[PDB]
RNA sequence: UCUCUUACUUUUAACCAGUGAAAUUGACCUGCCCGUGAAGAGGCGGGCAUAACACAGCAAGACGAGAAGACCCUAUGGAGCU
RNA sequence: ACUGAACUCCUCACACCCAAUUGGACCAAUCUAUCACCCUAUAGAAGAACUAAUGUUAGUAUAAGUAACAUGAAAACAUUCU
RNA sequence: CCGAGCCUGGUGAUAGCUGGUUGUCCAAGAUAGAAUCUUAGUUCAACUUUAAAUUUGCCCACAGAACCCUCUAAAUCCCCUU
RNA sequence: GCUAAACCUAGCCCCAAACCCACUCCACCUUACUACCAGACAACCUUAGCCAAACCAUUUACCCAAAUAAAGUAUAGGCGAUAGAAAUUGAAACCUGGCGCAAUAGAUAUAGUACCGCAAGGGAAAGAUGAAAAAUUAUAACCAAGCAUAAUAUAGCAAGGACUAACCCCUAUACCUUCUGCAUAAUGAAUUAACUAGAAAUAACUUUGCAAGGAGAGCCAAAGCUAAGACCCCCGAAACCAGACGA
């Protein structure tokens, strides 16, 4: 099928 | 956070004798939280290295850069202080001996790339160090001639002497 | 065969092992050869009669039936009418 | 945590102490320091017959080189001198040769008369003389 | 913070091994 | 070890408040393979293997050999010089500056176990003079150890408390079968 | 290894085989504690073989300083002016006899 | 824990398990063994040899009537109240050199024993009790201390 | 760098306080006390455990058969987790068998 | 589009001023040929090669970077359809 | 003829070079009891040791001062021009 | 991120499948096979690990081990001496 | 010496005891944080599922009545992996801690804050001088990973043997693993600091104690019984149900 992935944001912390 | 350059001005000595020579003295100063990069500094400081403060203020007065003028303002506070507290009188008889560069804090912020992943903008700090010695500039060192290099061979030719027995 | 319940939190015992199997106090299991009533019109007399015979277990299979059973089947009883009494004690034993 | 770790530095220590004259990141990064620590020991280790195969390797081409110099070979010096009831090793050869220059030359007449007297006896098949140097002693 | 007092005793000795050898007394 | 209760005890991967659902995908993106956060390998997750409730660590010996330990500290304090028998733990005005003069004269050490019987039975110029001291104790001949023994340097004793003593150790030899426990009003046993 | 630690040459004091043989030796600070279980060996030491071991050689001088401790040591400073200190936690009698023998 | 697989991960089968080949304790069939075990009547057992030794020894004496609470006093048989248990029985074992001419109370006489008492002057009383009453003898004491 | 610095303060302990100086007191009551009271009564405690040992799972079924009838919800629902972990620890998985 | 490519402008390209990444990194004092090895060697044997250090372009190799291959096979691990 | 090993001999005493696995002896940071307080021993317990699991967190190097990048011009700073 | 969604609980689900598994010394220590909807696993044989009881373990020799038409080798099995 | 390293207190978990609370005035069921108007309808229900039996369709402690022996006994169970009582002697009121810890540990918490989605929901680091900061003083420095101080100088897994001196002379194919065979061009790795991975029964071995009896009721026994020591990992999937949310 057609594979992706979603990218994931890092707490606005650091 | 450490500081133990500015402190360095403090070190009282005991009185010389009349049998001892004059002694140069030692100057230290410092900035602190500049913004600029340790690289560029660094590079400013192997330009000026041992050379005369007139002459480093006169390159650094035409050096198209931004830490120019800081180390400019950094030399001209720097004799002042000396001139005024450390004791001297001549102002032309002084010459750099060290002069390197550190790392100032830092923080993090973001970049934004072209999707959903991102940088770590890291603001780059720096400082700056500085020495002022009193008396003539040092002369540089001389290149050695053949004369040197044929003496030192002879030395080691002559300093080999029997092995792997008595 | 659970070796901690949820209850009682003890050792639990396997009851095919005492509907087949027969300990003794010596340290030997009893047991009956498989096939001993069922088609026994084309077997010689002779097997008939080899497998209807109490026939001891190996090592292996005695240590086996052992671990599958707690400490109260390998205790001594004394029935009034056993007719095993005479198989429990072993004498003229020598290593 | 119970009862951790509160002397981790000083086995670093301990480890990185016997790589402080090491060049690259390998006296610094103790986990390259361990292996650099542990094939140091263990070539250290093995190379004692190496040590040893070339120093006697160096006396054999220093006899040989003092024998190709006299006049003779490294050979029949060493059958000559085998053959004369006389053991002396490879060391004290090299060092006659390197310091004493007088008993060498006679050690090396010696051995060139030897192998003159076993060669006339090989040609005589001996009877009567068979070397003046010769004549073992025999030691019951 | 880390319990102990002997690697802590051990350390400050190292450090006084290692302050009389950088600074030699007279 | 028979009155140690360990309160010690760490939440496991499971009790800790967190993790439910599975952070990034194993196949999509390359980073490490995890399926649940507050894991022991995390930060911040529970301990794998560690204290885990309130551990006993409850035991008994059997009561002879229990008596033949008493037996074998009695012989050790007495064969080291270091029990003194009594005959009646009185003071004339009870102190503790008289009592530990006396005991160094009497060359004792550092510390000493009085015992004496039966609790009720105890004068007062005693106990006021031990109730203002650290090393000096008074138990009765009932709650009298091992480990009392052990931690000081001599032992004293009376008369009374000592055939008490004997008396006790010796019922354990020659008797018959537990099977049921003393508590018991039995017969000849009191 | 070799080229890690540094090295010397094998050579004499001040010839001593030449002319008459002097002890290297002077003094041996010894540091035993007067309670506890690590100095036992040093103690038995000291009151069994230290007389013998300070007849055997009349030009050492044994120190006993007996300072309340936990690891007993003892100081050898030789002629050239070398000074080891060594530990003796928990050895026996025969151990530090052939310790201060060998030193 | 030597190589992977099974005998490392921890998932091994259990304890009887041959990986599908029908095990030893399977391929038998049921025979009436233990039928009903927890049923029987045991009775432990009790020589002559060991009632003679006892009584001179002194834990047994001879002047009054014998029966199972002087056995249990006298601490020479165990007697269990559970394990299905319905007294003591009698064993002919140390039948020579026996004296003592006591009257017993043995649930389980043979010929020999009772013959043997018999010939010193003995009386041999046969008798049955239910649990409960082989409870009560046992340990009379928590019997009158529990109140019924 | 895990190491401290600056040494700890010496902490002192008092070796002869109230329950140093008088530890092991009124132990072995039954014996030389005309047996009366048993010296496992003497632990004080969680009630689960006064006088009994056992396993870690045994502990956890004793705790839910007496205790379990007067605990929290999220307290009582992880010691069923725990007790069905130890379960399937201890009589699916492990070795020797 | 080609024979056969060419004339110019911008983005861009090279230097100066600063914020300033991402993938990736076991450490590198990092050349070639013949031969060998887990079967395609800059680190193994024999030879050839050698003062050191940056800038400006191309890809021949380091089976280079991104996805525990979607193609082939195992699983008493699943799911969809009939 | 000679060279030529971890094979043999010379002073020493000899447990100090196999996969998985098994057995025997020491070692250290915590608390507690017993002695010492410039730091160790006798006994009980462990959340008792990290050169590795695309292991979790925080600091920081190579990649790399590499790619991306802003502000139309003159000027009294009141204005003018495409 | 729908051949079937996000959150919580069952759940630290299971998984013969992948990877990792923490200080020292010494000694012992290498695999004829059978069964299984099984050869990627498991169980039992054989070997390896400890402390005991018993006495025999190895090449052993004159001799012994039907065959059939056409040959039938190198060898093997029991074997006190040494 | 710059970067940056340690300085204990908010307290955190379980015991024994005790049963613990909820309007100062206004607003809070519609668009909660809204003073004021005419259909009153709104609960009363076998939980399921995973795993195991090497699949799985019967089955699989979880059921909320204090201990124990009986007893894992009779029993139920594709009579198999497993589940499991009852009858019975019995069950001594009152005492304020941690042989647990100190911010990567202990509740996630200074906090259910920021941030993500309309939505249920998920959800993280924080604070270190000092008696006198109304002592803005002069000091206490010294250790990891990154840097200048103090760049390179021919040759080679970065190492060893060595000499008067770094190179020059010789030898020598990184680390753990699925593998007969791996540095191989297979797998993992940039370092430092913190954390992380062998938890346990019947049957066995050794050492005290007693003994035809042992054992603090129950159990075993033709030399036995009690106690102690000794022992059996971690992480990583697609799937299914139940309660709520979205055009
Ligand atoms: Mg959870
Ligand atoms: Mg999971
Ligand atoms: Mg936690
Ligand atoms: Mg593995
Ligand atoms: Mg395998
Ligand atoms: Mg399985
Ligand atoms: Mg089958
Ligand atoms: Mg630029
Ligand atoms: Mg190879
Ligand atoms: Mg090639
Ligand atoms: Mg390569
Ligand atoms: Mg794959
Ligand atoms: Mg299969
Ligand atoms: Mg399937
Ligand atoms: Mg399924
Ligand atoms: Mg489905
Ligand atoms: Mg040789
Ligand atoms: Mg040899
Ligand atoms: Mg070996
Ligand atoms: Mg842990
Ligand atoms: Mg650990
Ligand atoms: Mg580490
Ligand atoms: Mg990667
Ligand atoms: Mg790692
Ligand atoms: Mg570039
Ligand atoms: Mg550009
Ligand atoms: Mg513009
Ligand atoms: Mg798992
Ligand atoms: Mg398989
Ligand atoms: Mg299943
Ligand atoms: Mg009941
Ligand atoms: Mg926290
Ligand atoms: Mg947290
Ligand atoms: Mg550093
Ligand atoms: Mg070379
Ligand atoms: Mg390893
Ligand atoms: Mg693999
Ligand atoms: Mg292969
Ligand atoms: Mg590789
Ligand atoms: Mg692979
Ligand atoms: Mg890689
Ligand atoms: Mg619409």
């Amino acid at each position: 099928k057609k594979r992706f992935t979603p990218p994931i944001y890092q707490p606005k912390f650091k | 956070i450490s500081r133990k350059w500015e402190k360095k001005n403090k070190i009282v000595y005991p009185p010389q004798l009349p049998g001892e020579p004059r002694r140069p003295a030692e100057i230290y100063h410092c900035r602190r939280q500049i913004k600029y990069s340790k690289d560029k500094m660094w590079y400013l400081a192997k330009l000026i290295r041992g050379m005369s403060i007139d002459q480093a203020l006169a390159q650094l007065e035409f050096n198209d850069k931004k830490g120019a003028k800081i180390i400019k303002e950094v030399l001209l506070e720097a004799q002042d202080m000396a001139v005024r507290d450390h004791n001297v009188e001549f102002r032309s008889n002084l010459y750099i001996a060290e002069s390197t560069s550190g790392r100032g804090q830092c923080l993090k912020r973001i970049r934004y790339h072209g999707r959903g992943r991102f940088g770590i903008m890291e603001k780059v700090y720096c400082h700056y160090f500085v020495k002022l010695v009193e008396g003539p500039p040092p002369p540089p060192e001389p290149p050695k001639t053949a004369v040197a290099h044929a003496k030192e061979y002879i030395q080691q030719l002559r300093s080999r002497t029997i092995v792997h027995t008595l | 065969l659970t070796y901690f319940s949820a209850r009682k939190g003890k050792r639990k015992t396997v009851k095919a092992v005492i509907d087949r199997f027969l300990r003794l106090h010596c340290g030997l299991w009893v047991r009956r050869k498989a096939g001993y009533k069922k088609k026994l019109w084309k077997k010689t007399p002779a097997r008939k009669k080899r497998l209807r015979e109490f026939v001891f277990c190996n090592k292996t299979q005695s240590k086996l039936l052992d671990k599958m059973t707690t400490s109260f089947w390998k205790r001594r009883n004394w029935y009034v009418d056993d007719p095993y009494q005479k198989y429990h004690d072993r004498t003229n034993l020598k290593v | 945590l119970r009862n951790r770790v509160t002397d981790r530095y000083f086995r670093i220590q301990e480890v990185l102490k016997h790589a402080r004259h090491f060049r690259g990141r390998k006296n610094r990064c103790y986990r390259l320091a361990v292996r650099t620590v542990i094939r140091a020991f263990v070539k250290c280790t093995k190379a004692r017959y190496l040590k040893k195969k070339n120093m006697r390797t160096l006396w054999i081409n220093r006899i040989t080189a003092a024998s190709q110099e006299h006049g003779l070979k490294y050979p029949a010096l060493i059958g000559n001198l085998v053959k004369c009831q006389v053991e002396l090793n490879r060391k004290v050869l090299a060092d006659l040769a390197i310091y004493e220059p007088k008993t060498f030359k006679s050690l090396a007449a010696l051995a060139s008369r030897r192998r003159h007297e076993g060669f006339a006896a090989a040609l005589g098949d001996g009877k009567e003389p068979e070397g003046i140097f010769s004549r073992v002693v025999q030691y019951h | 913070v880390k319990k102990g007092f002997r690697a802590a005793f051990r350390f400050q000795k190292e450090l006084e091994r290692q302050r009389l050898l950088r600074c030699p007394p007279p | 070890n028979f009155k140690r209760i360990s309160y010690a005890k760490t939440k496991t991967r499971a009790e800790v408040r967190g993790g439910g659902r599975k952070p990034w995908p194993q196949k999509g993106t390359g980073r490490a393979r995890h399926g649940s956060i507050r894991s022991p390998l995390w930060r911040g997750g529970g301990v794998a293997h560690g204290p885990r409730g309130p551990t006993s660590y409850y035991y008994m010996l059997p009561m002879k050999v229990r008596a033949l330990g008493l037996k074998v500290a009695l012989t050790v304090k007495l064969a080291q010089d270091d029990l003194h028998i009594m005959d009646s733990l009185e003071l004339p005005t009870g102190d503790p500056q008289y009592l530990t003069e006396l005991a160094h004269y009497r060359r004792w050490g550092d510390s000493v176990l009085l015992v004496d019987l039966t609790h009720e039975e105890m004068p007062q110029s005693i106990v006021e003079a031990t109730s203002r001291l650290k090393t000096f104790n008074l138990i009765p001949a009932v709650g009298l150890n091992v480990h009392s023994m052990l931690k000081h340097q001599t032992l004293v004793l009376t008369l009374p408390t000592v055939a008490f003593l004997e008396d006790k150790l010796l019922w354990q030899d020659s008797r018959y079968r537990p099977l049921y426990p003393f508590s018991l009003p039995y017969s000849d046993f009191p | 290894t070799a080229r890690g630690t540094p090295s010397r040459f094998l050579a004499s004091v001040l010839h001593n085989g030449l002319g008459r043989y002097v002890q290297q030796l002077q003094r041996l600070s010894f540091s035993v504690s007067r309670d506890g279980a690590s100095s036992r060996g040093a103690r038995e030491f000291v009151e069994r073989e230290v007389i013998d071991f300070a007849r055997r050689n009349p030009g050492v001088v044994i120190y006993v300083n007996s300072r309340p401790c936990c690891v007993p040591r003892v100081v050898a400073e030789y002629l050239n002016g070398a000074v080891r200190e060594e530990s003796i936690h928990c050895k026996s009698v025969e151990e530090i006899s052939t310790l201060v023998q060998k030193l | 824990r030597g190589h992977k697989g099974e005998r490392q991960r921890g998932t091994r089968p259990r304890l009887g398990f041959e990986g599908g080949q029908t095990p030893f304790y399977i391929r038998i069939p049921k025979y009436g063994f233990n039928e009903g075990h927890s049923f029987r009547r045991q009775y432990k057992p009790l020589s002559l040899n060991r009632l003679q030794y006892l009584i001179d020894l002194g834990r047994v004496d001879p002047s009054q009537p014998i029966d199972l609470t002087q056995l249990v006093n006298g601490r020479g048989v165990t007697i269990q109240p559970l394990k299905r248990d319905y007294g003591v029985q009698l064993v002919e074992e140390g039948a020579d050199t026996f004296t003592a001419k006591v009257n017993i109370e043995v649930q389980l006489a043979s010929e020999l024993a009772i013959a043997a008492i018999e010939k010193n002057g003995g009386v041999v009383t046969t008798a049955f009790y239910d649990p409960r009453s082989l409870d009560i003898v046992c340990k009379p004491v928590p019997f009158f201390l529990r109140g019924q | 760098i895990g190491i401290r610095l600056t040494l700890p303060p010496p902490k002192v302990v008092d070796r002869w306080n109230e329950k140093r100086a008088m530890f092991g007191v009124y132990d072995n009551i039954g014996i030389l006390g005309n047996f009366e009271k048993h010296p496992k009564e003497l632990i004080r405690g969680p009630i689960w455990l006064r006088g009994w040992k056992g396993n870690e799972l045994q502990r956890c079924i004793r705790k839910r058969k007496m205790v379990g009838s007067r605990m929290f919800a999220d307290d009582l629902h992880n010691l069923n987790k725990r007790i069905r972990y130890l379960y399937k620890h201890f009589n699916r998985h492990g070795k020797f068998r």
